[PDB]
């Protein structure tokens, strides 16, 4: 139950969010924005 | 991909300093430059070939034309 509420909670808070990829304190393995300069 | 795209085109939107268009560094701006001015040259100094033909002139001289 615990982590069906959890799952629960990631679906809403991270499924429309268009800044959440993955987890951020995994960005440093992103690949480069090349608008950015 | 498709998520990042997104992304990038949404952190993008939110930074200030973003690149005012997508294209990649242009760097083919010199070589316009240079072939324009060759072609301004060469038209220059192909107008003085046709501009020199130079069949004859008149020179007033002292003693024989005056």
């Amino acid at each position: 139950g615990k982590i069906h509420g959890a799952v629960w909670r990631m679906k809403h808070l991270f499924a429309t969010n268009f800044k959440m990829v993955g987890h951020p304190r995994y960005a440093y393995a992103l690949p480069k924005n090349p608008l950015l300069q | 991909k498709l998520k990042l795209d997104a992304y990038h085109l949404l952190e993008a939107s939110q930074s200030e300093t973003a690149a005012k268009s997508a294209l990649s560094d242009l760097n083919w701006f010199s070589d316009l430059a240079d072939i324009y001015s060759g072609q301004q040259t060469m038209a220059e100094m192909d107008v003085a070939l046709k501009a020199q033909g130079e069949q004859k002139l008149s020179y007033p001289i002292q003693g024989k034309n005056i």
